[PDB]
Parts: C-alpha cells; structure tokens; sequence
C-alpha cells in the first residue's frame, strides 16, 4: 500500500496564495492520474484539478487561470499553486492517486486508488 | 482440508502431477486466485506455468471457470492436456460439429453441469447464439472465475490487438461474483494499464510479474566509434568472458548477434584470425551447415557462434558466458531475449551492446520503411508507434547513463532491480559519463 500525505494548508487573506503539496510514498512505479478534490462541510465534494503521468493538466472552470497543478515524479509529489484565493475556495483539499502501480523486486505488486486525509484551506 | 495450501499442494500433486510450484511467484499468483477476493494480473514468460494459476483454482471452486482465449489452436493445446488429467474441460467454438455444439449447450443448461472449465473465443463470448447460455450461467451464479488469457490482445499498444477483446470489460462487470484472472507473457506498463481499464478489473488488482533482472548478468555498452580496434576489443571481450577458470583455460561459450548474414560471416573470420574461434550461423546457410555449426557450438568445439536473430530459439545451452550485440537490436524486447540467452546456469555472464550512431540510423531507417509498407497495405495503426518506441527505448538505453538493469526494468515495468555493481554504469558512473561526452564530440 501507499501513504498519500498533503501539506501547505492554511488561513490566508482573500487575494492571497497557498501551495498545497501531495506526496505518495511506497513501492510506486507509476500513478495514472493525481487529482485534487475539495470538500467544504455540508457541501458536495468538488473536482479541482488533475495531472496524468504525461503531464496533461485539467482544471475545474471555477479555478481555471487561478490554480496550477504541477508534479515532481522523482518524489511522486504533486503541487497545487492556488493564487487569487476567494472565500468560496475555503474547503478541505485532498488527493486521489488514481491507477497507482506498486511492485516489489519479487514481481508481486498492486494496482489501486489511494486517497489523502486532506489539508484545511480557509480564505477570510 | 484443514489447510487451504495443503489442498492446493494436494491438487497440484494428485491432478497436475507436480510436487512443488515452478516459482514462488507462480505459487503466490495461484494462492491469490484461490483466496478469490482480488482480480489478478499474471505476466510470466511462455513456459512459466501461467495456465496453472487459473486451472488449479478452477478445480477448487464451487462452479464454472470461463476462460476467454484468442484463437482455437491455443484453446485445443490446453483442452487436450487437461483431458489427459481427467479434468471436466469443454470448449465452445465454430471449429466443432453442430452436434457437439448442442450436446455441450445442453450440459451448460443443466443444474449441476459436468463442465468445470469452459474455454471460449472472445468472438463466441460476444456472439448472440451464446448470449442466452451466458445469461442463465450469470443468473444462477454458476461462474466462479472469469479468466482472460492473452490479455494484451485488449491493447492497441500490444502486438496482437483484437477488437473482440474490447467487449470483455462489459462481460467482466456482469460477473461481479466471479473474480477476473488476466494473463499474458508480454506487457509493458502501458499494455498493463490498458488490460486493467479495458477489462474493468476491480482494484486492488493483485499483480504477479516475472521480473527481467538476473543477478548474474553484467550489461555494458561500448561505442564502436570510440574504438580504434573494434574486432580486437570484441576478441579481448570474448576471451575475458571465456577465461573465468584461468587454470583450465577456455570454458563456456558465447554468442555475437549481427543484423546481416554478410556481417556474421566476416565477423566470425575476423575473430578467428584474432585468436577466438567463431563460426557464422544464419538462415542463408544450408540446413546441414546450421546443424553442424550449432552442434560444434553445443559440443564446445568452436566456442563462439556469430548469428542473426534466427539463432537461439530452439537452444538450451546453460554456460553461455557472453552475448555481444555487434549491431543494436530492432527492440528492447529483442535485446532482452537475445542478451538473456547468457548465464542460464547462474554463473557470471556478460551482455555487451556495441552501439554506433551509424547502426542506429540504419535500423531506424529500416523500421520506418517496414512500418510504411504495413501502413500502405493494412492502413495506419497505434502498434507502429509502439514498434518505433521499442527501438527508441534501446537507443535511449545506449545513449543515456543510468543502471542498465534499471532501464530494462523501467521499459518492462519491473521494480528497481538490485544491480550490485552489475552493469558498467553502477560499477563506474564517471567512466560511462566520459564515454558519452566522448561520443558527443564524434558528431
Ligand atoms: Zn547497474
């Protein structure tokens, strides 16, 4: 299995920026897609941004032009640069490591989806 | 049985006639299929016992194991083998008498059918004359396992794409109760991801993938353009490789792979004249010369055979101390298969690729011609891209610095292998850097 740990959450004034990170640990050969989701309390979970291995990115219409998803495959870590933060961006931000291929030198591995606990983003 | 493994060992012995499993990996795979809580991907070379990983668990299950297999010739091989073991195995196909067809369809309609393992073409599995039979089997919850053999056939990026395989996903979803066992010998990571998606396998997918890495093979690349005396370099290479019991002198044998027949003939003579006896093997020779050359090589009369890729298929020789590619191979797969004829006895062997940009350009050219011929004749295809990228991964392997085992692992989709100073790069990072910088200046 895989640990997906998020970081870079905070309280920040409207108009300000955060950078969330998301690091998969484990015997990771590859991740098909890493997607940032956000969940405000008592709201439906929302798709924010995605990046394939391949570096194709896609953003929700709400965040397009304001957020950038990027990655460092060396660290199986994706970044979500969040600029021009709005109060409407207040939520718990979490990662989906979708299509995660793990493998030991023995030849035994797994293909699974893994999920982060999340990080708090509040915008006053 | 009190122990599930004890029943597995029992059935492996009583039904299949083996005391142990071939590999821990075949064992792990078989056990994961028995436990039955996961969909399973098994990627092991032809001969590594893939069949058993679904066939034995099929026997320990309540119901039927349907096995989708791409062509009828492959089905028949296993049906006949399984019939020798008095296993209740049936095949539904159109290479049958219309009588046999209805006898079986009747057996499948029975509450408690005779049939334990049903082999079937994907064509048959999607055909409407079979749909009713499938539905009553589904409804009655009488399928224990769905097995998709030759699973790579689902991928446009694999070597044998079959549209028929695209329908097997919908089927898989209907059989929620039955876990899916997908098997192939050949899957890059991109083919794996196609198998996992196109067959709708249920995560977490348990994977059993025989790795490429052999701890006893020392891979290196030499740049012909950087060597004043290429033939001399190769001769010293072959001698070092064969001179690994200094007291007894020359022990073991070697192979030198060349693209062309002309090259095999000439290179054999060049090595012989420089003090390593060698003979050419290629399809241009008469049948009898081939068997004399192979035989002389096999009996260790002439230690070095210089051949095209037409040599090696039908050969078991365990003390190949070296495989040297004089020309870069058509593909990383080719290079792996060819280099890998070295060291089958587990003693130290040497795999050396003699890279030149001139060879590279020539092979790149000939691949683009033969792709064009196919693109003219049967139209455009995604597999042509995979053929070009198959060469590219080898070009990359030659032209970049990094563990050579690691590069082979990356390409096939293995974990980082335990290369213990077991390739030029890991043994001397700077030496390889120097040679690459030096090869840069040559252009
Ligand atoms: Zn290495």
């Amino acid at each position: 299995q895989v640990q997906l740990v998020e970081n870079g959450g905070g309280n920040v004034q409207a108009g300000g920026s955060l950078r969330l990170s998301c690091a998969a640990s484990g015997s990771i050969f590859s991740i098909n897609r890493m997607t940032w989701y956000r969940q405000a309390p008592g709201k439906e979970r929302e798709w924010v941004a995605a990046i394939t291995s391949g570096g194709s990115t896609n953003y929700a219409y709400s965040v397009k032009g304001r957020f950038t998803i990027s990655r460092d495959n060396a660290k199986n870590t994706v970044y979500l640069q969040m600029n021009s933060l709005k109060p409407e961006d207040t939520a718990v931000y979490y990662c989906e490591a979708y299509g995660t291929y793990t493998l030991a030198p023995t030849g035994e591995g797994e293909y699974d989806d893994y999920w982060g606990q999340g990080t708090q983003v509040t915008v006053s | 049985s009190m122990d599930p493994e004890r029943r597995v060992r029992s059935t492996l012995k009583k039904v299949f006639g083996f005391d142990s499993f071939k590999t821990p990996l075949q064992e792990s795979a078989t056990m994961a299929v028995v436990k039955g809580n996961k969909d399973v991907f098994v990627c092991m070379p032809t001969g590594a016992g893939k069949s058993l990983c679904y066939q034995l668990p099929a026997l320990l299950a309540k119901g039927i194991t349907i096995v989708v297999s791409p062509l009828i010739a492959l089905i028949q091989d296993q049906v006949d083998h399984l019939l020798t073991l008095k296993v209740r195995v049936s095949s539904l196909n159109s290479k049958l008498s219309a009588q046999e067809r209805k006898e079986l369809l009747a057996d499948l309609e029975r509450e408690k059918p005779q049939t334990k393992i049903l082999y079937i073409t994907p064509e048959m599995a999607a055909s409407s004359s079979f749909q009713p039979t499938l539905n009553s089997l589904v409804s009655r919850h009488l399928l224990s396992y769905l097995v998709v053999d030759e699973a790579h056939c689902v991928s446009q990026w694999g070597h044998d794409f079959r549209p028929d395989y695209l329908r097997l996903g919908a089927l898989r979803s209907r059989l929620g109760h039955a876990p899916c066992v997908a098997l192939t010998a050949t899957a890059t990571p991109q083919v794996q991801e196609d198998v996992f998606a196109a067959l709708h396998l249920k995560k977490p997918v348990a994977i059993f993938k025989t790795p490429c890495f052999r701890a006893n093979l020392f891979y290196d690349v030499q740049f012909k353009e950087l060597i004043s005396d290429p033939y001399g370099n190769l001769k010293d290479f072959c001698l070092k490789a064969l001179g690994q019991e200094a007291d007894k002198g020359l022990s073991g044998c070697g192979i030198v792979y060349c693209r062309t027949r002309e090259a095999c003939e000439q290179l054999a003579i060049e090595l012989s004249c420089r003090g390593v006896n060698a003979k050419a093997y290629h399809a241009g020779l008469k049948a009898s010369e081939r068997t004399l050359v192979q035989n002389d090589w096999m009996e260790e009369k002439v230690p070095v055979i210089v051949a095209t890729i037409s040599f090696g298929m039908g050969v078991d020789k365990a003390n190949v101390r070296f495989v040297a590619h004089w020309n870069i191979a058509k593909s990383m797969a080719g290079y792996y298969q060819e280099s890998g004829r070295a060291g089958r006895d587990g003693k130290p062997s040497w795999c050396r690729l003699y890279y030149s940009r001139n060879d590279r350009d020539q092979v790149s050219f000939l691949i683009r011609k033969e792709v064009a011929k196919l693109q003219e004749k049967r139209g455009n295809k995604a597999s042509d891209k995979a053929t070009i990228m198959a060469f590219d991964a080898l070009v990359t392997f030659c032209e970049e610095l990094g563990c050579r085992h690691a590069a082979i692992a990356k390409y096939f989709g293995d974990a980082l292998p335990a290369c213990a100073k077991g390739c030029d790069h890991c043994q001397n990072p700077t030496a390889v850097r120097r040679r690459l910088e030096a090869l840069e200046r040559s252009s």
